[PDB]
DNA sequence: GAATTAAGCAATTCGTAATCATGGTCATAGCTCCCGCG
DNA sequence: CGCGGGAGCTATGACCATGATTACGAATTGC
């Protein structure tokens, strides 16, 4: 009524209101840049902008295709002439492209999705961005897990000043050459060569960025030709505890380096076949693209399963083998010193305060499935089809109750595993009894 | 039987095709790939009128 | 810049070509109740309720509405005061001074800005009456606010009582700001930060910012 | 000093002042003020460290605070729910005064006022004098609402004056405008403080010749020159337009206690004011009855959007700004938000209001004469009906053709009435006041003296009419019975929804219990399951159908589960089976069943495989209280209609029932909604999974059920669905019937609660015994605590085209075989308002064809399916070509909203088109009439294409051009295809068509 | 086998290949006419089994490279 | 037993290609004479690569 | 028959059977090599003399002069 | 001048629009033979 | 005798028109 105006009207002018709509613009300028977290926080201030106006000029958002491509341009792998100026040499290496923008979450490029990274980088990453705010996003590459901060875009500050500022966070460095070209220099591949030996690197460096001090939108620089040489076998390389990276191996003996075991699968490749390899003068790279092969990811899979050993499972972007799963694995996860049996195991956690912690934060599941290093998906597939007897929250006899998830060469590989994983859950759910209970 | 060992030949160089197919097939472009296809229909439309001429006779 | 002929008061319209979808409509409607409009001495004169409509509405982004004239002195544009003297546009100029920081200035208008059109809902009141002529301009006010909002891409309203079925007296959907009057008491115009919220809602739409330092008369 | 509260309203002033209008025994109007202040409960911390003192504080005792805050966990160590008890306090100022975390602020002040003060809005009080100050004559001044307002006598009887009133206008166009079209007529139904009930229409002479006028004035109309010459004792009166506006400003003046419009306030009282305004420049005074603060009457709108959607603009009504105390009533807004109807117009109101069947005792050429009595309908409809009758003129005869009335003659019990109506062969017709065979507009271009007669006429039946819509709805003793249970004004009573309607009595258990519900995280909206629906299991049903129906199902959920936001333990969410498992014999072992409901629901997201949520039973919730008091409202005002004799006394306690109905269902809903105070995402979501469980647990015992020698055996034990409990659980129960009958039961249909039970059984008499057997041997041996059911009705030939969609005849349990039974439609084309007349009329007309094809049972399906295929074409031909069909027929009805997520919907376009180029506005909530509107020259149309295009809202004053036609293929493509999902043989049916719409028709599977 | 670098002429190479076994097959299905319309008595049922096993051993090589996106 | 009675049919096929060309060839015209001169040295180019595959052993 | 057109044309296009029967023989011959198999083609030598001499007959008897 | 509302989900039908199956057509790459000039 | 120009044919991928499927919102109603 006219104690109660004609439609009930927020507050729609206040300060908060300002904010918000502020934050609705920050997050629209780096939709293509975000983890599904600020997605979800754009979409919610969508949401809250057309409650609250009746109309916004941002729309909600479903799915987003997370490209970098705004601060970069076409490759060229012709050779090229250099303008004059101050320039910011950087090395593009082999592994996959993850951005850690302002949803302080590490965004793989293509996929979007959110991946989950070592609490140190984080808190490196996290010390990095709180250090100044004008960066949009820290470009970093996982290659055989090792989190090396390759570029940090930022839209005001020059890139020089974080890298060292990082790198005394213990983020990995790759090494500068910021040289004053001052005349015109085409980039032959000899000059190329130089270039890269002197970035002084035995990490696969498979581009070359440079950045210009008065010009954004940084250019990538790639020389190479493409090849087609046979395949013998599909060899696997330990680079963890229990993780593997995957390796092909030509009949003459070289080793063209795979991205991940999500590149294994893509590019479709089998033995005694030919493959599309981009040729470097240092190493090898496979090129990224999707094969033609008849079968189904599945299939590929399973072949590949079937070729490397059948111990082995997808895990993520690695191979994680099948071994017995004791006292040592759980010491290895919880970072502690190696104990033999539980009870030193809880006094060991009783003197760590950081640990015990931690064990408090997550639950006995995942301190579990991490222990024994699952994927989270492939796991939840399998013990969703699978059925328990518990007594005093142990596993006392466990059966599957659908099989139809065995056809996954992962999951009959953890099903495999799965006494050490009812091991290992009953041994860290005994940690908790008797820590906290 | 000059025809059983001809076309055991015609088996035999045609098992080395399809397993060079085998070998490149999966990082072939798009038109090489409609090309070898158009082969391939060919292929399938001789063998038919082949194998009409060995049904009606 | 056409123009029309009305058979009351005005006894004109001058109007710009943007204005073109509405006006038979406005003239049967201002035929129509200019009769019973006319015989008070309303706060603009009758030569100027129509000036609004002279100024173009493909450049205007932003419509700043109030939803009157002032009860005394009105000079047709809305938000316009050659002495000065009124409150809605002295807070007006307060509110941009705090957002700019200039402070040296004589006065303020509205309409001197590139993409803010001002606008009156009601084009005219009686001579010391706050909304005295929303019987008469009901119709006409409806007609010309859904065509601003046609236009315009953010509605900027003073007033939460006058304005708080503006979503009701328009159907398409447009960025509405329904703010504080000017003249609110507990100087919730004092709190009202509605200018950069227009200007992060002209961003989130892809349009200029309105440079609001452009209003100030020195 | 004895009281009785008539309305309670706020100053419209800077200076709040909070006022009751109330009446004495003796006849007498007293006003009380009381100074209005805002309301805010703080702790005693905060209320001690209050830097400016308030200006009153009331101690509110040790109230506990709870944090309603909906938290998942992983694992079962939830943390107990934050309870903060402390003293708290209520905060009074005078001003508005921002405090930082004062709590149960989603209270308003009047609520605040009423039960902190003890005072019943609905209620007799017996004043004390020494609290009371006189301002001025009839009002008084209250400081301390606590003591004055403590003696609370029962109810008395008071006088209440009413204004009813309709206005007419002239208009050359469809529609009037105040600033060119005159005020033709303005009737008013007057109501004394003494009873006395006085009808008058006041003429505008200006409209009239003065010969006319005088001729009038022979008639015997009054002829009058200003207000003081105006007597409310003549019946007519000829005024000037400028008289006739001020004794309107006169009359809404007075200190009525219900001024009560149909569409009064958006066109009536704003003609009034408007015209006012202009042509004399005067403005309708409404003064406080203290006289500080006058106003002046000011149509304001008032705005609903929707909450579902994007949350546009659904409704708008239209109030009135008085500060008088009179309770300015718009029907229409009332009937709009109560019933649920086609049309909303005053002629579609009366119809469906006021009809009643007559028999005919003489038949004449042009006359014809009924006569109905409680004999001809039910007890008081005819009474009801006479009634209308008394300033009537129009009567409806079988919904299709209108007569006007010859003479009339009220009878002590019914009506005596001669219609001008054509020689009809039936014996009993249905009478109705429907619409009216006249063109307005076209009187007015030839007014003359006998035209402005007949119009008066019509206008005091349309004054006269919203008294009779006000008495027959019964707004007197629902706006009580608002008053009372919402705890609001009674002018405040139905113009809120349901969140406002449980802020009163939710606030007085809240006080009661001492209880306090905040929030601190942000209320997150998931999407969970309702109730569950049974597919039915035969199209066709020859045997009878028990109707087995939980008694207030979701209320008894929620006080059997104590589903509360405050008693939710916790949600126990898994991923995983293991930890599911881990979880659930943790669940078993923590928390007991007794004293906790465990209760299993569907995830609310993906990656979660299951979701427990925990109540606590010890402490009965603050939602099962309010439930109970609202099912105590339900059940008293059920006992009040199976005592009620008169026809129209059944439908308001019927309609007050299932208002109280719909308020606990909202009780329930409320925990659905995200933007509720009450909202419990837990507590709504376990109560949809207790009542699954609940038609589960009914259907497991009823299907496969079997009765022989007096024996009931169901299929399954009569375990509790969530524990195990002391009552027996052997399905094996003993009944008071018979040994020789031996029946089987078997579910077919199941809806949320109710469950259709198909007994193998024809008979009526003997199907109702047994399935109050039935109900009696469930409410004591299968259900378990408040879970009650109750038989209502046998349906035999149910016939089921869908889910939610049956007709059949109902049965009821007071019915027998003798008598007759009603046809009950849920759902089908005849109850839906997109559907037309001709459509309703053909579905009717075949589904008695199929019915009379299949109780033959000598021809084979496919022969059925061919002949009635081929009437369905001639039918359809006929109706294309001769078009003897009006308009009227095919008139579709949908309610204008803005709640659309795309801003170029076709219906909100076509309805802003319609606003451009009519003076007739469609306002928001507004049911209006459109139809499919093609020009003539078009054919046969085979592809129905840009359908929506060819839209065409029609009005009161449409007529359908030469050019133009009725577009007849949407609405045959409808009809056909709800015949051939009645029919078998879907080869047949898809070529038919084929042939006459060119696609496919669409098949519903079972 | 070994290295290759730009495919595209293996791709001609094995397409001219696979014309050779075209005009192979040709060659034997245009003796086959002389050679039936000869009038001599021939049974070849292992004819039509090679033929079958042949046609299989086609599609098999076919199915890989058939459809895309 | 299949290439020579093939090669019995086509040389059978021949001579009646032989004697009907020497029943028209009382007038030939110089042009289709020289078309089917030029078709005959085709072909015994043809005859000529198939001796020599026969010969070469 | 006259004008000699259909005797021409349709000996022309017998003789495109023939040439595509004789590289047909030519193609399964080398088939028949490149198998590995011992055969001997005394009996096709002689069929090749005898086919020779005829056609070169033919080539005496076809030319226009 | 401001002042805060606002029940849930299930299921069916109907119109509209995006998506896809089927089919017709249109450039287009083979493709293969005829004609021709050195 | 040998290879280039040309022209009819023959599939063949690509593109577009038309109709059937399905998601998707709206309206409505059962609850
Ligand atoms: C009608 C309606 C019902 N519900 C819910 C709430 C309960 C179940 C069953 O209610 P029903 O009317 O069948 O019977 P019910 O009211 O439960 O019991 P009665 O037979 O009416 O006593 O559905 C609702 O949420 N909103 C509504 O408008
Ligand atoms: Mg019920």
């Amino acid at each position: 009524m006219h104690h109660h105006h004609h439609h009930g009207t927020g507050s729609m002018t206040s300060s908060a209101d300002l904010t918000n709509l502020k934050e609705l613009l920050s997050l629209y300028k780096s939709l293509r840049f975000s983890d599904s977290v600020a997605i979800e926080k754009y979409n919610s201030l969508v949401e809250w902008g057309t409650s609250t106006y009746w109309k916004i000029g941002v729309q909600k958002v479903t799915n987003v295709e997370t490209s970098i491509s705004d601060y970069y341009d076409e490759v060229k792998n012709k050779p090229f002439n250099i303008d004059p100026g101050y320039y910011i040499f950087l090395p593009v290496y082999f592994g996959s492209v993850f951005i850690y923008s302002k949803g302080k979450n590490m965004v793989e490029l293509g996929s979007g999705n959110s991946f989950q990274i070592p609490d140190e980088i984080r808190s490196a990453c996290n010390k990095v961005l709180d250090s100044d705010n004008g960066i949009d996003f820290l470009r970093f590459v996982l290659l055989n897990n090792r989190w090396i901060m390759e570029d940090a875009i930022s839209k005001y500050q020059s890139p020089v000043n974080i890298f060292k500022l990082a790198s005394e966070y213990g983020l990995n460095i790759p090494n500068y050459l910021e040289i004053e070209i001052e005349e015109d220099t085409l980039f032959d591949d000899e000059l190329y060569s130089i270039m890269e030996r002197s970035f002084d690197d035995t990490f696969p460096k498979i581009s070359i960025s440079y950045i210009k001090l008065g010009e954004l939108k940084r250019q990538v620089v790639d020389f190479f030709k493409f090849s087609f040489m046979y395949i013998e076998s599909i060899k696997v390389d330990r680079i963890g505890d229990n993780i593997f990276i995957p390796s092909v191996i030509t009949k003459s003996g070289k080793k063209i380096l795979v991205k991940d075991v999500d590149h294994l699968i893509r590019s479709k490749v089998r033995e005694h076949t030919f493959v599309k390899v981009k040729k470097k003068n240092t190493f090898s790279i496979l090129y990224d693209y999707d094969g033609n092969g008849t079968e189904t990811r599945g299939e590929v899979i399973k072949r590949i399963i079937d070729t490397i050993g059948r111990d082995y499972y997808v895990n993520g972007k690695y191979f994680s083998k099948v071994g017995i799963a004791g006292l040592k694995q759980l010491t290895n996860k919880l970072d502690i010193n190696e104990c033999a049996t539980v009870d030193e195991l809880v006094d060991e956690i009783n003197k760590s305060g950081t640990v015990k912690r931690k064990i408090k934060n997550q639950s006995v599941f995942d301190l579990s499935r991490e222990c024994l290093g699952y994927p989270e998906a492939d796991f939840i597939t399998l013990v969703n089809n699978m059925r328990f007897k518990i007594e005093n929250c142990k596993v006392v006899n466990f059966n599957i109750e659908n099989t139809n998830c065995l056809n996954n060469p992962s999951i009959e590989t953890i099903y495999g595993n799965f006494n050490q994983f009812v091991s290992i859950f009953n041994t860290v759910t005994d940690v908790k009894k008797r820590l906290f209970e | 039987s000059d025809l059983k060992v001809a076309t055991d030949n015609i088996v035999k160089d045609l098992k080395k095709i399809i397993t060079r197919i085998s070998a490149v097939s999966t990082v072939l472009e798009d038109v090489q790939a409609a090309g070898i296809s158009r082969q391939f229909t060919s292929m399938t439309k001789a063998i038919t009128t082949l194998s009409d001429l060995v049904t009606e006779g | 810049m056409n123009s029309v002929t009305i058979s009351h008061a005005p006894y004109t319209i001058t109007y710009h070509d943007d204005w073109e979808p509405v006006m038979s409509q406005l003239v049967e409607f201002y035929n129509e109740v200019a009769s019973w409009l006319l015989r008070d001495e309303t706060s603009p004169i009758p030569d100027k309720f129509f000036i609004q409509l002279k100024q173009p509405l493909r450049n205007k982004r932003v419509c700043v509405c109030g939803i009157d004239p002032y009860p005394k002195d009105g000079t047709g544009v809305p938000f316009e005061s050659p002495n000065f003297t009124k409150k809605s546009i002295k807070e007006i100029a307060s509110s941009i001074s705090r957002l700019t920081g200039v402070i040296d200035y004589k006065g303020y208008n509205l309409n001197i800005i590139d993409g803010v059109i001002p606008w009156n809902y009601y084009l005219s009141c009686k001579l010391g009456e706050t909304k005295s002529h929303a019987i008469y301009w009901d119709k006409i006010s409806k007609l010309l606010l859904q065509h601003i909002t046609k236009h315009v891409s953010v509605l900027y309203c003073l007033g939460k009582t006058d304005f708080s079925n503006i979503r009701a007296k328009l159907e398409s959907p447009v960025t509405t700001i329904v703010g504080y009057h000017p003249a609110a008491r507990d100087h919730q115009f004092e709190k009202d930060r509605s200018f950069e919220i227009i200007n992060v809602l002209l961003e989130l739409d892809n349009k200029t910012p309105i440079n609001w330092a452009q209003g100030f008369i020195y | 000093m004895d009281v009785r509260c008539i309305n309670w309203f706020e100053s419209h002033g800077e200076n709040r002042f909070l006022y009751l209008k109330s009446r004495c025994r003796n006849g007498e109007t007293v006003f009380i003020r009381f100074p209005h202040y805002f309301y805010y409960v703080v702790t005693d911390e905060i209320y001690q460290s209050l830097s400016p003192p308030p200006f009153n504080a009331r101690p509110m005792g040790k109230m506990r605070t709870i944090d309603i805050d909906e938290t998942i966990s992983y694992n079962l160590d939830i943390k107990d729910r934050k309870c903060s008890v402390a003293d708290m306090w209520l905060i009074e100022e005078p001003k508005k005064r921002s405090i930082q975390n004062a709590t149960m602020d989603e209270f308003f002040n009047i609520s605040w006022f009423y039960i902190s003060n003890g005072i019943s809005p609905d209620g007799c009080y017996s004043l004390d004098e020494q609290y009371l100050t006189k301002i001025n004559n009839g009002c008084y001044h209250c400081d301390d609402p606590r003591n004055c307002f403590a003696k609370e006598i029962p109810r008395f009887d008071i006088p209440r004056s009413y204004l009813f009133l309709d206005i007419e206008c002239h208009f050359d166009k469809k529609f009037p405008s105040v600033f060119i079209n005159p005020i033709s007529h303005t009737s008013y139904c007057y109501i004394d403080l003494s009873g006395k009930r006085l009808l008058f229409t006041l003429i505008n002479e200006e409209m009239l010749t003065e010969q006319e006028i005088q001729e009038a004035v022979d008639r015997g109309c009054l002829r009058i020159q200003s207000l003081m010459e105006m007597d409310y004792e003549r019946e007519l009166v000829l005024c000037s337009e400028i008289v006739l506006l001020r004794i309107a400003k006169q009359l809404l003046e007075l200190t009525f206690d219900y001024v009560v419009t149909f569409n009064g306030h958006n066109f009536d009282l704003r003609y009034i004011t408007n015209r006012l305004e202009l042509l004399t420049g005067e403005k309708i005074i409404f003064r406080s009855p203290d006289k500080k603060e006058a106003v002046h009457l000011c149509i304001y709108e008032r705005n609903q959007s929707s909450h579902k959607g994007v949350c546009g603009m659904a409704n708008t009504t239209f109030h009135v700004n008085n500060n008088n105390g009179t309770i300015f009533f718009d029907l229409y807004s009332f009937i709009q938000k109560s019933e649920k109807l086609d049309s909303y117009k005053l002629d579609s109101i009366s119809k469906n209001a006021f009809s009643c069947m007559g028999k005919v005792l003489n038949r004449g050429v042009r006359e014809m004469t009924f006569i109905g009595d409680d004999t001809t309908d039910a007890k008081g409809k005819a009474d009801t009906f006479a009634k209308v009758l008394t300033t009537g003129n129009y009567v409806t005869v079988d919904e299709d053709i209108i007569c006007k009335v010859i003479r009339k003659d009220i009878l002590e019990n019914g009506f005596k009435v001669v219609l001008s109506c054509p020689t009809l062969p039936n014996d009993i017709y249905k009478l109705s006041f429907g619409k009216d065979d006249i063109d307005l507009a076209q009187m007015y271009k030839d007014y003359n003296l006998n035209i402005a007669l007949d119009m008066a006429r019509y206008c005091i039946h349309d004054a006269c009419l919203c008294q009779y819509l006000w008495e027959y709805y019964g707004v007197e003793t629902k706006t009580d019975a608002g008053a009372a249970t919402y705890v609001l004004p009674q002018s405040m009573v139905f113009e809120y929804r349901a969140s406002t309607i449980i802020k009163g009595p939710l606030l007085k258990l809240l006080l009661e219990t001492k209880t306090i519900l905040v929030r601190s995280e942000t209320k997150q909206k998931f999407p969970y399951e309702g109730g569950k629906v049974f597919a039915p299991k035969q199209k066709m049903f020859s045997n009878n159908v028990l109707i087995f129906d939980y008694n207030s199902l979701y209320p008894n959920v929620c006080i059997f589960g104590n589903l509360s936001p405050e008693t939710l333990v916790g949600v126990v969410v898994s991923t995983n089976r293991l930890e599911e498992e881990i979880n659930n014999q943790l669940l078993l072992q923590k928390y007991p069943p007794p004293r906790y409901i465990t209760v299993h629901c569907e995830p609310r997201l993906p990656n979660l495989i299951s979701e427990i949520a925990i109540f606590d039973r010890s402490i009965e919730g603050t939602i099962p209280r309010l439930l109970r008091t609202f099912l105590a409202e339900r059940a008293r005002y059920k006992k009040m209609l199976k005592q009620a004799t008169s026809s129209t006394e059944k439908a308001i306690y019927d309609s007050m029932q299932y208002t109280y109905k719909i308020v606990a269902n909202s009780v329930y809903g409320l925990m659905g909604f995200r933007n509720s105070a009450l909202y419990s995402y837990a507590s709504a979501k376990s109560c949809t999974s207790i009542g699954r469980r609940m038609i589960l647990y009914l259907e497991s015992v009823l299907n496969g059920a079997e009765l022989s020698n007096g024996m009931l055996r169901f299929a399954n034990t009569l375990s509790n669905p969530f524990y195990m409990d002391d009552r027996d659980i052997n399905p094996i129960v003993k009944t008071s019937l018979p040994i020789d009958y031996r029946f089987r039961f078997r579910s077919v249909y199941g809806d949320t609660d109710s469950v259709f039970t198909e007994i193998d059984s024809q008979d009526v008499d003997k199907s109702i015994e047994i399935a109050k057997e039935l109900e009696r041997l469930i409410n004591s041996r299968v259900l378990f605590n408040n879970f009650k059911i109750e038989f209502e009705a046998v349906y035999k030939n149910l016939i089921m085209q869908s889910k939610k969609k049956y007709t059949t005849m109902k049965y009821s349990a007071s019915s027998n075989s003798k008598s007759v039974p009603e046809r009950i439609n849920k759902g089908t084309s005849e109850t839906r308002r997109d559907v037309s007349k001709f459509h309703k009329n053909m579905i009717k007309t075949y589904k008695t064809r199929l019915s009379e094809m299949l109780s033959e049972g000598r021809m084979n399906s496919n022969q059925v399916c061919i002949d009635i295929l081929r009437s369905l074409e001639t039918d359809l031909r006929s109706e294309f070509d001769s078009r003897s069909s009006p308009l009227e027929l095919f008139m579709l009805s949908r309610m204008h909203h803005s709640n659309y997520k795309s801003a170029d919907n076709p219906n909100m376009y076509l309805v802003t088109e319609y606003n451009k180029n009519n003076p007739e506005t469609i306002e928001l909530g507004e049911r209006y009439y459109f139809a499919y509107i093609c020009p003539a020259n078009v054919p046969w149309t085979k592809k129905l294409v840009n359908i929506k295009t060819y839209e065409t809202i029609i009005d009161r004053s449409f007529k359908l051009g030469s050019n133009q036609r009725i577009f007849y293929e949407v609405y045959f493509k409808r009809l056909t295809s709800e015949i051939v999902n009645l029919l078998d043989n879907k080869v047949l049916c898809i070529s038919f068509f084929q042939r006459m719409f060119g696609s496919r028709p669409t098949f519903y599977e079972a």
